[PDB]
């Protein structure tokens, strides 16, 4: 059976290619489709209350 | 048919024993055979 397991791991295997990827979230926030708004006067305002 | 006043025979007979059989021996028989072939390879991810 581990035998079988490592067959399949090596022969199976794909060195994936790698990406990395930023993220603002006052601008995805900002950028919303349905509810796109402001997040920092949101905070401050979230923060007043 | 000559024989004595009460039927013994003058003259007596001979066995003739037989050879005997042989016993049979037995051979190694082989029928030559080869090795199962080689398939075509694939290649890895790791070093040597």
């Amino acid at each position: 059976n581990l035998a079988e397991m490592e067959k399949v791991w090596l022969e199976r295997d794909e060195r994936a290619l790698e990406v990395t990827r930023t993220v603002s979230l006052a601008q995805f926030y900002q950028a919303l489709s349905s509810d796109n708004f402001n997040l920092t006067e949101k905070l401050t305002q979230f923060l007043r209350e | 048919h000559n024989l004595s006043i009460d039927g013994q025979p003058l003259s007596l007979a001979i066995y003739a024993e037989p050879t005997d059989p042989k016993a049979l021996l037995t051979s190694m028989v082989q029928a030559s055979q080869g090795g199962s072939a080689v398939l075509p390879g694939t290649l890895s991810l790791y070093r040597f």
